[PDB]
């Protein structure tokens, strides 16, 4: 039996990993189970396009065309229309026209300045498929959904003759006070970091850089006396988003001492070291680090197989 | 029979039925997220009251129990007068709706 904690700051991808455990080591999602996410895809898709449009008002970005102002109004009129899981063709059209607009796209490019779901562009670029009356979300759609976790949620699965008790937790500051409840006898901790957060700011404090928050948190967890004998795994997640972002946005936003080049390979290396240097007991302890795309099942399957082999190694000693 | 069927339709239905609220409280206790419903019920109380002095004390009291960074039951919200907590109440409502309520309906407590 193995007690596994999923920890990390909010939106680092813990719940996405939990879903992957169901996909890989339970039975996948059934069609009915996928149908239950339909409402969540639509809400995520609507709230994303709305967030962008409110941002335009704050940031003072005009629409590429005047007619979109009417589309904007109609968006809010129909915003609650999808709560029973139906996107009317009227609503689909409004969202299509808004998303195509040059002004909306200019605001989306500035997302860094406000709070926006990572999956926004994924749904919005796939609106035709998502819009159909017959629409059944795919496993990728479900993995892409955003639903803020509150509390502690226990899950069971089996892999290589081991019974995993796994704990998913909320990562926002408020939720962290509850973590102490399941710290006893922890076999392994998977700590998730959103690589793509390097230039973003916290949802709970618009002045604090998300990565620095994540490092402070990892510092606390990593060196905690509860986890002296715990295998500590680091998931530098969202590598896919990080790869697109590092071309556009310099890492010096986050680490102003960085003198290296703004390229996936160097930037990622630098981040890894920053986190691993927070290990105080380097003589004793080791961090097992993997670059993950949580929403990618083949990637998560490979990474978790390696993690499991490490756990097996460290429970002979 | 009818009572359980109505709780499955929406969180609104669950939170209006006081027996529904009891069973849901019991579920949140197990997941360490009971502060959410308590905070929500507190806001519904706050709305109803008209006495300016009874309102000012309760507004402070809701802030210290649920909203302060030092608060023991701090609610996970995306950081006087009756409807002053609307934004926040709606946020916690949606947190429950898409997350813990979703799991509640799959639970033994319900089935
Ligand atoms: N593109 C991409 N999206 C991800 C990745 N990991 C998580 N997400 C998405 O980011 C959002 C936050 O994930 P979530 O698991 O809820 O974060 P949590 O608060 O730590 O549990 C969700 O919409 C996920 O689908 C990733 O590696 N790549
Ligand atoms: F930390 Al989260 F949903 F934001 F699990
Ligand atoms: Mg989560």
């Amino acid at each position: 039996e193995v007690k596994l904690l999923l920890l990390g700051a909010g939106e680092s991808g813990k719940s996405t990993i939990v879903k992957q455990m169901k996909i890989i080591h339970e039975d996948g999602y059934s069609e009915d189970e996928c149908k239950q996410y339909k409402v969540v895809v639509y809400s995520n898709t609507i709230q994303s396009i709305i967030a962008i449009i409110r941002a335009m008002g704050r940031l003072k970005i005009d629409f590429g065309e005047a007619a979109r102002a009417d589309d904007a109004r109609q968006l809010f009129v129909l915003a609650g229309s999808a709560e029973e899981g139906v996107m009317t063709p009227e609503l689909a059209g409004v969202i299509k026209r808004l998303w195509r607009d040059g002004g909306v796209q200019a605001c989306f490019s500035r997302s860094r300045e406000y709070q926006l779901n990572d999956s926004a562009s994924y749904y919005l670029n796939d609106l035709d498929r998502i819009s159909q009356s017959n629409y059944i979300p795919t496993q990728q759609d479900v993995l892409r959904t955003r639903v803020k976790t509150t509390g502690i949620v226990e899950t069971h699965f089996t892999f290589k003759d081991l019974y995993f008790k796994m704990f998913d937790v909320g990562g926002q500051r408020s939720e962290r006070k509850k973590w102490i409840h399941c710290f006893e006898g922890v076999t392994a901790i998977i700590f998730c970091v959103a690589l793509s957060d390097y230039d973003l700011v916290l949802a709970e404090d618009e002045e604090m850089n998300r990565m620095h928050e994540s490092m402070k948190l990892f510092d606390s967890i990593c060196n905690n006396k509860w986890f002296t004998e715990t295998s500590i795994i680091l998931f530098l997640n969202k590598k896919d988003l990080f790869e697109e972002k590092i071309k556009r946005s310099p890492l010096t936003i986050c680490y102003p001492e960085y003198t290296g080049s703004n390229t996936y390979e160097e930037a990622a290396a630098y981040i890894q070291c920053q986190f691993e240097d927070l290990n105080r007991r380097k003589d004793t302890k080791e961090i097992y680090t993997h670059f993950t795309c949580a929403t990618d099942t083949k990637n998560v399957q490979f990474v978790f197989d390696a993690v499991t082999d490490v756990i097996i190694k460290n429970n002979l000693k | 029979l009818k009572s359980t069927a109505k709780w499955a339709a929406s969180l609104e239905n669950l939170l209006e039925d006081p027996e529904g609220v009891k069973r849901f409280r019991e579920f949140l206790k197990k997941e360490f997220s009971e502060e959410n419903v308590l905070f929500w019920l507190a806001c519904e109380d706050f709305k109803k009251m008209q006495d300016k002095t009874q309102m000012q004390e309760k507004a402070k009291e809701i802030y210290m129990t649920f909203l302060s960074s030092k608060a023991s039951s701090q609610v996970n919200v995306e950081g006087p007068h009756p409807l002053m907590f609307q934004k926040l109440q709606d946020q916690i409502f949606n947190l429950m709706k898409y997350d813990s309520y979703s799991r509640f309906l799959k639970s033994d407590l319900f089935l």
